[PDB]
């Protein structure tokens, strides 16, 4: 609430005149320069591809930095009264940088089919390779969601861990399964962005 | 096995075990063990004497921190004492009760202070009532003046720049002076509840008018100033006394030498018939007979005359670990336990890491001139092994360094060969001039004649093989690379395939040991239906893409560039067993059943480890006659954590690659950015500004890449050689030696 | 994604660490049950050297003393909290200063009741805690009037806005105090209230019972102490807190209320209540009420730390450690009368 | 033939490079900055000890400066489409990992200086966290050369 | 005395490795006329005639190796002087 104020009056107003002239448009019988398919077509299917390509690791980045940082201050704070556990808990940043990994080669997979061409207008480019560049833009956009997620998700549940094990030294071996229950949502995202850009043929 | 036996009994009650514990510890071979009953600390045989220590080493701990405060060193030249052994030791302590006893007198003495400090105030009165408070109190009091008095009275201040001492503490803290001037006399009541509040109790009290009072207060003020000088000389007597600490600095020592002995004896056997006091003890076997030669020594000195042997006893408990360590190898097995601590009987890892690290450095480390540069480094500090041994350092980075002199020499001699094979010596490659690449008549018999004149604007890639052109290089990688524009792309798929195999290669050796534990320590259960069907998994996955990523390297010439398969597409197929029928070519003969047989196997291994031996445990306790539903748990968590995790180390080794391009990237900035401007056109005063671009430049990479990125580098082949290395057969539970040395 | 979980550590996790680490060091049952067992005060100093808290007496205490043993461990109490507070950012600096703000009352009540006898006036610094010192502790040694106390704490003790304008008085004797004693500590909850349920997520549900109870407790004490005393009902109606779980039978049941028979009726209304009166019988074989009451307390606070990203574990902690001391000088209140008939009526914790 | 828009995207991609990655280790050497304060009255000695998370912090911004000297000179006038938008990716990437790594080295320098201000112990321990910051923004920086190619 | 070697070996140091790189890179400029795979740079823009200019301007840039390591040569004559005033 402090600047908050300012986002939520930015997020009103423009959902409010995003209501006002689609109305506005609708009763005037002007829909017909509403055209989805300009907006859709004339716009170079580059730019997609290499927003997918880096959102694909921006957003695993920014997942990853999330869970160091919240795994790290516990840890650490932990262990100025507990030395012992400062190397044990080291498995739970491990799983926090898999999911950079993962990305980086997500990136590295989605890099390859990217194929200039010199069409200009629509009917030249062409569906293969309008469809091409909307599927990889999609991957990249889930992989990133993903694996951000997935980084938010462990990284909490290895601050818990890190917090808890300083107590109870019995007490690591029975909190693991839930960072790899974390992990799975993490592989999952990876897998489905290659079923996604499995068929791209751009050319 | 790191060691046979330790856990043993050898022990026995002697009129005089005080001297049989100091040989004993002086040996150093020994770790005690007893009080299973937990019986208490408040009630113990030997309570009395350790509390008699305790005040004694707290009471020379009281004079060794009152020296200090005056600021008088101690002399360590001394030689390690001899204990104590006989009580008299505590009729001493007697004697240096009188050291003690004498020092208190002086703090009695320093209270007079307090009276040099009273007639001080009055020297800054030479500037109706006056008196000093502190200085950082002074907004707090005036405020207070003003709510109190509403300003009917008035304040002025002044303060002294010389610090003023403590007559408490003995600091030096700030003080200041404070005129108050009112009207009547329910102020001059009314003010002094407040002005005691802050601590000025020394007012001259207003007798006279001001000329007979300031000459009052000034003779009076001269003629104690000279009655304090006078009466000081209690500080000559003090620093006589005070240069009388160095003495009994071996005494400290040796106190708390039978001190640790009394605090053992304390722990020793709690049964007392028949003179029997036996203790339990660690020590291994190899020293066995060293023991008995510190028994001899106790009989040199305890007056008992008997044996003071003892069997050895065996032991179901667990026992610990030991590590004999030469010069060279401290640093490694630093770093290893550092790691964890290993279990009993378990592969020490430290011949494989201590050669594994410099290789593992020198693959992030690819660059010959900064190899030269470390090595000269690690030189240095070897070289002067005995003037530093024998210095005074405080430096605590040059501590740790010079720990790590043997790793950093290794690195640096490795990363001198790596980057030689790398080709990159400071951005530029050494050309040997065996290029073979292209030559005129050769260009223009494959058509290519004067297409430079377009060309002064454009790059032209030419396309390969006109029939003519070829070689390999045998010095490591072709220098004519340095200079071409694309050398990015094959550099990194290079670095790619590099990476990746080491990777596996090395992840092999890593998990390849399991084996012989498992046959060592006998468990039949665990080796049958254990590592076989994770190395089976392991290789039916990986070695896969090792093999067809030879295949691709040697088979498809370069004729055959288009229609040449993706490495990274097949693997996925297989993964997704999409069997399209066009849009890429099978990569070799008969790929569809044997792709498709390794897959299935590789799946069809995972249910093994996943249910097969907790049944045949249940077989054999129901046969007998243990939760069997926490052992399938247990287990079950234990393979799939196998599984995820060994896709994750496998995935994981790409920062090789990550390192190696950073590394040769920042290299080829650093070159091209600053002292690449030394090349210019100037007669006379050119080499004058290359003098200082080059000094420039020799510094900025010693400040940006010699040090704190070589560190990161070096930590990421730790972390390497810690995780996906040792989570596959080091399981990390055990307890190292607490030695009984003396210190 | 939970509301208030994401952002708790960026500049509270040291700190958080650090406390839980500190809370590891209430001694369970079993060393209570050892200490039980000495012989002497040294006993129990060489008992205290091999549990947490260790090394606190290395002084020269050769005639050791109950004195000494309780203002060490209150001066561990207060280097302790200092360090916890001096490395804290804004709001869980106005939390910790919160928490501060009851010993400075505490404190400002014991120095005017001293100084309202006028036998001692100077050395009643050593009895006030040290926790509670302010920059004015001396001014209360010139209040003849409240209004000059006023004027003394207004501009620099933040206690003004506790009682600003809640109290209107010329004359200073020694029946009011009881009367600023509650109203202070009154507006204190009222506020810590309000500032806990601001603050917002789990904060507040993870402390709000703590609060809710401690306001029950005070209005059952106030209520049972002022019964044959010459305080009117209408200010006893005029000094409940407003926090609690008894807001309407507060001021509609209990100011109605003279003699143990009426309170009964109204506190077994409620099952919990209910239970601890039924549990302080008020035989003489039995503890009195405030014992229940500390055990309420204890049991609260214990169960107030199982919530990972909870403000309150600072908080929570410092009173629950503070019961420890208690504890211990019981203990060692028995070893100086030399019996142990009433050794076991410590309150257990955790 | 080409557009005229087409300069625009790949030069802001430049600017990316020395905003974002800026940014971040601005941060970071800010808060390390605060721990040393606190640290410095108790343990006055280790000053000089606390140099290393200020310059790890630094770093993240020498590798912005490189990719930012790269896409100075792959400018052109006539460039297409295709290269503008490789540049802007690459640009982006490497300014949001590199902000990222430096919130993450802020904090954890930050704990890591109170730590080590009780505990000498500890000191190896927060160097280790350390190097998982750094290494985030190489990530970054990795993709950057995979689009100066493709 | 003046200038201790406390803050001056570091100048040794560097300075010999100034000498010697600076030794090399002339070596390697002249001898080798600095193969354009070892040098880009140069020192003109119309090169349309023939081999004689690239050469006789690389033993030009080549030469300009002198003063530049000329001026440590004498600097760590001078460091060594003053590291020896004890």
């Amino acid at each position: 609430t402090g600047l908050e104020l300012l986002y939520l009056g930015i997020f009103v107003a423009f959902w409010a005149c995003m209501v006002v002239v689609g109305i506005c448009y609708t009763i005037f019988d002007l829909g017909f320069r509403f055209d989805v398919a300009w907006f859709l077509t004339e716009t170079s299917p580059f730019m997609w591809s290499n927003l997918g390509i880096g959102l694909a690791i921006s957003l695993s980045v920014v997942g990853a930095a999330w869970g160091i940082y919240i795994t790290g201050s516990s840890i650490i704070g932990g262990g100025v009264k507990a030395p012992r556990i400062k190397t044990k808990n080291l498995v739970s940043i491990i799983f926090c940088e898999a999911v950079a990994i993962y990305g980086i080669i997500m990136a590295i997979v989605i890099s390859n089919m990217a194929e200039p061409f010199s069409a200009t207008e629509p009917k030249a480019i062409g569906h293969r390779n309008y469809h091409a560049g909307y599927s990889m833009f999609g991957a990249g956009l889930t992989v990133g969601l993903s694996n951000l997620f997935c980084g938010v998700c462990v990284g909490i549940v290895g601050s818990g861990a890190a917090l808890a094990d300083a107590q109870n030294p019995s007490l690591f071996v029975k909190i693991l399964i839930v960072e790899i229950f974390g992990s799975a949502i993490g592989l999952f995202g990876v897998i489905v962005a290659i079923l996604q850009t499995s068929r791209v043929k751009m050319g | 096995r790191s060691e046979e036996m330790t856990l043993a009994q050898l022990f026995l009650q002697s009129e005089a075990a005080y001297c049989c514990v100091s040989e004993l510890g002086e040996l150093g071979k020994v770790q005690f063990r007893d009080l299973n009953p937990d019986v208490n600390v408040f009630q113990r045989k030997f309570v009395n004497e350790v509390r008699r220590c305790e005040e004694m080493d707290r009471k020379l701990r009281f004079v060794e921190k009152e020296i200090r405060k005056a600021n008088i060193p101690i002399m360590d030249t001394g030689e390690n004492p001899e204990v104590p052994f006989p009580r008299d030791m505590i009729d001493l302590e007697a004697n240096f009760e009188k050291i003690e006893n004498e020092l208190k007198e002086i703090n009695t003495n320093q209270e007079a202070l307090k009276r040099n400090f009273l007639e001080l105030t009055e020297l800054k009165f030479i500037l109706f009532v006056a008196g000093v408070i502190n200085r950082e109190r002074i907004p707090t009091f005036e405020r207070m003046l003003w709510r109190v008095c509403r300003g009917n009275v008035f304040l002025r201040q002044a303060e002294i720049e010389n610090p003023l001492e403590d007559p408490v503490t003995g600091d030096y803290v700030h003080k200041s002076v404070f005129i108050i001037f009112f009207q009547g006399d329910q102020l001059k009541n009314r003010v002094k509840k407040i002005c005691e509040g802050f601590r000025a109790s020394l007012y001259p009290c207003p007798e006279t008018p001001q000329e007979r009072k300031e000459m009052a207060s000034g003779v009076n003020t001269r003629i104690d100033d000279l009655q304090m000088v006078l009466n000081q000389t209690e500080d000559h007597r003090q620093r006589v006394l005070q240069a009388a600490a160095k003495n009994i600095r071996v005494w400290f020592i040796k106190v708390r030498k039978m001190k640790a002995i009394y605090h053992t004896l304390n722990l020793c056997n709690i049964d007392v018939t028949q003179k029997c006091l036996i203790a339990e003890v660690w020590c291994p076997v190899t020293d066995l007979d060293s023991i008995q030669f510190a028994l001899r020594r106790g009989t040199e000195h305890s007056g008992s005359t008997v044996p003071s042997i003892l069997n050895r006893m065996q032991t179901n408990q667990t026992p610990p670990t030991y590590n004999k360590t030469n010069k060279f190898t401290h640093g490694f097995q630093n770093i290893v336990d550092a790691y964890g601590i290993g279990t009993y009987r378990e592969i020490n890892p430290a011949p494989y890491t201590v050669i594994t690290f410099p290789f593992l450095f020198a693959v992030m480390f690819g660059d010959f001139g900064h190899g030269i540069l470390m090595t000269l480094f690690a030189v240095w500090m070897v070289l002067r092994e005995s003037r530093i041994l024998s210095q005074k350092h405080e430096n605590e980075m040059f501590s740790m360094v010079f720990s790590g002199r043997y790793i950093i020499l290794l690195m640096g001699l490795f990363s001198i060969y790596t980057g030689l094979i790398y080709n990159d010596c400071f951005s530029k490659s050494l050309n040997i001039f065996g290029s073979s690449w292209s030559v005129r008549p050769m260009f223009t018999q494959g058509n290519w004649t004067e297409e430079t004149l377009l060309g002064s604007s454009v790059l032209q890639l030419n396309p390969a093989i006109p029939g003519v052109f070829g070689g390999p290089y045998p010095f490591g990688i072709d220098p004519i690379w340095n200079i071409a524009t694309n050398k990015l792309t094959f550099l990194n798929s290079f670095k790619m395939k590099m990476s990746v195999i080491l990777g596996i290669i090395h992840m092999l050796f890593g998990v390849s040991l399991s084996l012989f534990n498992h046959i060592y320590f006998k468990k039949p259960l665990n080796i049958y239906f254990g590592f076989i069907p994770e190395i089976i998994f392991m290789s039916s996955l990986f070695g896969y893409l090792v093999i067809l990523i030879f295949y691709k390297w040697t088979a498809y010439d370069a004729h055959s560039s288009r229609n040449a398969p993706s490495l990274l597409i097949h693997f996925i197929n297989m993964f997704l067993f999409s069997y399209p029928e066009s849009g890429n070519a099978m990569l070799y003969s008969g790929q569809k059943g044997i792709q498709c047989f390794l897959i299935v196997v590789a799946m069809l291994c995972v249910p093994w480890m996943l249910l097969f031996k907790p049944l045949i445990l249940r077989h054999q306790y129901l046969r007998k006659k243990f939760d069997f539903g926490d052992t399938m748990v247990h287990q079950a968590i234990h393979t799939i954590e196998y599984c995820l995790g060994c896709i994750s180390n496998t995935a994981s080794y790409l920062r090789l690659w990550a390192l190696s391009l950073a590394h040769a990237q920042l290299s080829e900035v650093l070159w091209t950015m600053v002292i690449h401007i030394g090349l210019h056109v100037r007669s006379l005063a050119g080499g004058l500004g290359l003098f200082f671009i080059f000094a420039a430049f020799a510094t900025l990479t010693v400040a940006i890449l010699l040090i704190m990125e070589g560190l990161s580098a070096f930590l990421h082949a730790l972390r390497l050689h810690w995780v996906e290395f040792q989570n596959k057969f080091y399981t990390g539970t055990g307890f190292k030696f607490l030695p009984f040395s003396f210190e | 994604s939970f509301f208030p979980e994401l952002y708790f550590n960026v500049d509270n996790g040291y700190l958080e660490g650090l406390v839980r680490g500190l809370k590891a060091g209430v001694l369970s049952q079993a060393d209570y049950l050892n200490l039980v067992q000495c012989e002497t005060l040294e006993d129990l100093k060489l008992h205290l050297q091999s549990t947490d808290y260790g090394n606190f007496l290395a002084n020269e205490a050769s005639p050791l003393t109950v004195s000494v043993i309780d203002d060490k461990l209150k001066e561990k109490m207060v280097v302790e909290f200092r360090h916890m507070r001096n490395h804290a950012y804004e709001p869980l600096a106005s939390f910790l200063d919160f928490i501060t703000y009851s010993y400075m009352i505490d404190n400002v009540i014991l120095l005017i009741t001293g100084t309202l006898h006028q036998r001692s006036i100077a050395e009643l610094v050593p009895k006030c805690h040290p926790l509670g010192s302010f920059e004015q502790m001396e001014a209360v040694n010139i209040a003849q009037t409240p209004a000059e106390l006023y004027n003394a704490i207004l501009v620099d003790t933040p206690l003004a806005a506790f009682f600003q304008d809640c109290i209107s008085e010329q004359d200073l004797d020694e029946m009011n105090i009881e009367i600023i004693r509650n109203t202070l500590y009154k507006a204190y909850l009222e506020s810590f209230y309000k500032f806990c349920t601001l603050l917002g997520g789990t904060t507040a549900d993870a402390m709000c019972p703590i609060l809710e109870f401690e306001a029950d407790r005070r209005a059952f004490i106030i209520t049972i102490n002022s019964f044959g005393t010459e305080l009117s009902k209408e200010d006893r109606a005029k000094l409940f807190p407003h926090c609690g779980r008894l807001y309407p039978e507060g001021l509609a049941q209990l100011a109605r209320a003279d003699d143990y028979e009426q309170v009964k009726n109204v506190a077994d209304y409620y099952p919990e209540y209910k239970l601890l009166f039924e549990g302080a019988g008020s035989n003489p074989g039995d503890k009195t009420l405030e014992d229940r009451f500390f055990e309420h307390e204890v049991k609260l606070n214990k169960l107030a730390f199982l919530n990972q990203f909870h403000f309150g574990v600072f908080y929570a902690f410092v009173k629950l450690k503070e019961q420890e001391c208690r504890n211990i000088v019981w203990i060692a209140e028995c070893i100086a009368q030399r019996h142990r008939a009433k050794i076991d009526n410590y309150i257990p914790i955790f | 033939n080409n557009p005229e828009y087409s300069s625009f995207f790949g030069v802001m991609g430049a600017s990316s490079a020395m905003v974002f990655s800026a940014m971040g280790a601005a941060y970071g050497t800010a808060k390390s900055g605060t721990g040393i304060a606190a640290m410095s009255v108790m343990r006055p000695e280790l000053i000089m000890k606390s140099i290393i998370p200020v310059v790890m912090a630094g770093i993240i911004a020498i590798y912005g400066l490189v990719v930012a000297v790269l896409i100075a000179n792959s400018l052109t006038d006539g460039i297409t489409l295709y290269r503008s938008f490789l540049q802007l990716g690459a640009g982006l990437s490497v300014g949001l990992s590199g902000l990222a790594a430096g919130f993450a080295i802020g904090i954890v320098g930050d704990a890591g200086v109170r730590g080590t201000a009780q505990q000498p112990r500890l000191f190896v321990g927060m160097i280790l966290i350390l190097i998982f910051a750094e290494v985030l923004g190489l990530y970054g920086l990795i993709v950057a050369l995979i689009l100066s190619t493709k | 005395l003046c200038c201790g070697p406390k803050l001056a070996a570091c100048g040794i140091v560097l300075s010999a490795w100034g000498v010697i790189m600076l030794i090399m890179l002339g070596i390697f400029f002249n001898v080798h006329s600095a193969v354009l795979i070892e040098d880009v740079p140069f020192t003109e823009k119309d090169f349309e005639n023939g081999p004689q200019n690239i050469y006789n301007l690389y033993e030009q840039v080549s030469y300009n190796c002198f003063i530049a390591a000329g001026l440590y040569l004498l600097l760590g004559g001078f460091s060594f002087c003053q590291v020896r005033l004890n």
